[PDB]
């Protein structure tokens, strides 16, 4: 509910004046959403399918693909409320991934 | 420009100590102030404490 | 390397400035590697002359 | 306002026009009130100006007869500052009960809180009250602007 | 928002506040912009404190 930003200010200022879309606020149910390896993205979005001890099955919320990795190669994802944050020391999840 | 290599930037954040550099900011207390300057600056907040 | 030092008075104004220069790789002044150049000024001179 | 002063007020108002129509730009009102020994805050001045807008504040003009009615309206007010509290506020920036504040911290506050002043404004004010260590004694600076 | 001109002012004040000299150290591998960011810090302080 804030002022409007000049095309320029959009280069040092975050664009926050939008609708409170519940798409993301609803997708949250896929709580199993985590971060994981990627020989091209360093890490990538995906969601847990089955926790099997030291290992866990997950499907890329990207390629729709289904791959299982160790229960220690996945990294907690930060809420949509953190997109494009100002001070990393804020996101409730510190990761080589989120950061 | 506009090109951003994931891992190249992932390592830098590794050998530079960024994450850790942040843990203590969250973990510890990076701000300190001596007993005098404190009862000095913010007394106006508690006039009767 | 370069370490610039700016000096302020009590009122908070700039008044001075020092510059501590370091390891000047002047080697290259004689032979530059592949796809590299010498100290700008050289070319500047050979042209801006 | 006794005609005695009202008669002089004119002398002051008149003593305020670069060209000559006999008009004080909606802007000048403030300083003219001040010059007449008035300390109206920035709001107390706009309130009696119909809250114009920057642009029109440099176009609109004033004539004593329409100005005088304001001079008074202000003249009679509810409050005013005073050493008592005035300094009580600055003494909050006194790093260590020394009784003095750094002419830089004072210079800050004054241009970052409330009716923000200008870099020059504060300069012209404190200027000459900072000691060797650029230290100003509010108690005094207070009185200065005041009793002055 | 985070900007270089900010680090510059944050220090330049901190100095005048707790009276205790300061340093702005630009790290980063070769090319990462160690220089530019310095030219700014001076650029800013050259007007903001002059």
């Amino acid at each position: 509910a804030q002022k409007p930003l000049s095309d320029d200010e959009k280069f040092l200022f975050v664009d926050k004046n939008f609708v409170n879309n519940p798409l993301a606020q609803a997708d949250w149910s896929a709580k199993k959403l985590v971060w994981v390896p990627s020989e091209k993205h360093g890490f990538e979005a995906a969601s847990i399918k089955e926790e099997k001890g030291d290992e866990v099955t997950v499907e890329l919320q990207e390629n729709g693909k289904k791959v299982t990795l160790s229960k220690d190669d996945i990294q907690k994802m930060n809420p949509p409320k953190f997109s494009k944050v100002e001070d990393m020391a804020e996101l409730t999840c510190l990761n080589e991934a989120s950061v | 420009a506009g090109k951003l290599d994931a891992h190249l930037v992932l390592e830098q954040l590794r050998c530079n100590g960024v994450l850790e550099g942040i843990r203590i900011c969250r973990q510890g207390f990076p701000n300190r102030i001596v007993f005098q300057e404190f009862r000095q600056r913010y007394e106006i907040l508690a006039a009767n404490a | 390397g370069k370490f610039i030092r700016i000096n302020f008075d009590v009122t908070g104004y700039i008044v001075g400035a020092n510059i501590e220069t370091y390891l000047l790789e002047k080697s290259r002044a004689i032979r530059q590697a592949k796809d590299e150049r010498t100290f700008h000024i050289f070319y500047y001179l050979i042209a801006g002359a | 306002f006794s005609e005695e002063q009202t008669a002089e007020f004119k002398e002051a108002f008149q003593l305020f026009d670069r060209t000559g129509d006999g008009k004080i730009l909606y802007s000048q009102c403030g300083d003219v009130m001040r010059a007449l020994g008035q300390n109206p805050t920035n709001a107390e001045v706009m309130k009696v100006l119909g809250n114009p807008k920057s642009d029109e504040m440099n176009l609109k003009t004033l004539k004593f007869e329409q100005f005088l009615p304001m001079m008074q309206t202000i003249a009679k007010n509810k409050d005013q500052g005073c050493f008592e509290d005035y300094v009580e506020g600055l003494r909050v920036f006194d790093k260590e009960g020394n009784g003095t504040v750094m002419g830089a911290e004072i210079r800050h506050v004054l241009v970052t809180l409330g009716e923000k002043m200008t870099e020059e404004e504060v300069e012209q004010l404190v200027a000459g009250h900072e000691d060797s260590n650029g230290c100003i004694n509010y108690e005094e600076l207070v009185r200065m602007v005041l009793s002055g | 928002p985070p900007h270089i001109y900010a680090i510059a002012d944050t220090a330049y004040r901190s100095m005048l506040q707790d009276r205790e000299d300061q340093s702005i150290l630009c790290t980063g591998e070769s090319g990462a912009g160690k220089t530019e960011n310095t030219k700014k810090v001076i650029q800013y302080l050259a007007v903001v404190a002059s």
